[PDB]
């Protein structure tokens, strides 16, 4: 399920800001 | 017409704040300093209270030498010049600024619920009511930026707070800029940002709206509708102008976002003849009552968990590290206007 992959991605925590 | 009469007098207001920014209108000691609520390339934002009156504030402290390694200076004078001037029922207000030889600081309100984030990523999802309730309280308050030539840029459940009323309060103003016509900073959050963006095609206060369309979907589906394990596949997906939606969307849901997701500027809503209102007459919120929602009249989804004043179990804990000033002036010319 597209849920259960997200979870298991690396991007479930805060996400940091990019710029430059 | 009474929308437009509103922000005429917000705009007067703004103005005069903006034209003769705040300065100087604290001191570091006049804070007692309890607890880190979260963290940033180049600060903290820490839990603190006002030695004189006993109230709680939040405190964002900026490391001057990081501000300036990570070229940010402008964008730091950005933020503070326009928070100190903007007013509205769901930005959260500057209190006080001030600056010592290492560090700047901007004195907050807190707001206790913690962040959208943290309660998103625990229950799994929102309903839509749920989802639409903090939907409306950001387009009110695009409505209201945009109106000042602001862009927010940086739009995402990190940065939403959840105050003792459950209603939002926006914060992190780090990328907020005032701009007639077009810029080109490439700033922002990979999963958020719109597909001009990356492309570097210069953009606007498009972008904002593209953003609420990633926020709505992430709070309705529990994860955003680009995502993957590398900023550069993320990007791929942005551009690819495919995006899909959950089954349990309901119709009117996934027309909006559609419309919100558009990769073409000149069928972005909220970027149309007829601006924000595409937005607010969509069917998705016509039992949205735009005026209840901005007297904080309507009863919210939930209210969080509060245990006296102080009380910080809405936020995770992070690694403390003592506030040190150097007895040298760090990039005095840089902040000056700080
Ligand atoms: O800690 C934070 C930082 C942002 C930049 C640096 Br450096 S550190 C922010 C990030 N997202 C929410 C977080 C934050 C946490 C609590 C509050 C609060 O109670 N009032 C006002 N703003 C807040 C912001
Ligand atoms: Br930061």
């Amino acid at each position: 399920t597209t849920y259960a992959d997200f979870i298991a991605s690396g991007r479930t925590g805060r996400r940091n800001a990019i710029h430059d | 017409e009474s929308v437009k009469e509103f922000l005429a007098k917000a705009k007067e207001d703004f103005l005069k704040k903006w034209e003769s920014p705040a300065q100087n209108t604290a001191h570091l000691d006049q804070f007692e300093r309890i607890k880190t609520l979260g963290t940033g390339s180049f600060g903290r934002v820490m839990l603190v209270k006002h030695k004189e009156t006993g109230n709680h504030y939040a405190m964002k402290i900026l490391d001057k030498q990081k501000v300036v390694k990570l070229k940010q200076i402008e964008h730091t004078l950005n933020e503070k010049r326009i928070l100190q001037a903007v007013n509205f029922p769901f930005l959260v207000k500057l209190e006080f600024s001030f600056k010592d030889n290492s560090n700047l600081y901007m004195v907050m309100e807190y707001v206790p619920g913690g962040e959208m984030f943290s309660h998103l990523r625990r229950i799994g999802r929102f309903s839509e009511p749920h989802a639409r309730f903090y939907a409306a309280q950001i387009v009110l308050t695009f409505e209201y930026l945009h109106s000042l030539d602001l862009i927010y840029r940086d739009l995402k459940p990190e940065n939403l707070l959840i105050d003792q009323q459950g209603y939002i309060q926006v914060t992190d103003f780090g990328f907020a800029k005032r701009v007639k016509g077009r810029t080109w900073t490439l700033c922002g959050t990979p999963e958020y940002l719109a597909p001009e963006i990356i492309l570097s095609k210069g953009y606007n206060k498009a972008v904002d709206w593209w953003a609420l369309g990633v926020l709505i979907y992430e709070m309705a589906a529990g994860y955003p509708p680009f995502f993957a394990d590398q900023p550069i596949q993320i990007y791929e997906k942005i551009v690819s102008g495919k995006v899909r939606f959950p089954s349990h969307f309901s119709s009117d849901l996934k027309d909006l976002l559609r419309n919100l997701l558009q990769v073409d500027l000149t069928k972005r809503f909220g970027n149309l003849k007829n601006g924000v209102n595409d937005i607010k007459n969509h069917k998705w919120f016509a039992t949205t009552d735009w005026i209840a929602i901005y007297q904080r009249k309507v009863e919210a989804p939930f209210i969080p968990k509060f245990k006296g004043p102080g009380d910080t179990s809405n936020f995770d804990d992070y690694e403390e590290e003592e506030i040190r000033v150097s007895i040298n002036e760090k990039c005095g010319k840089e902040f000056s206007e700080f």
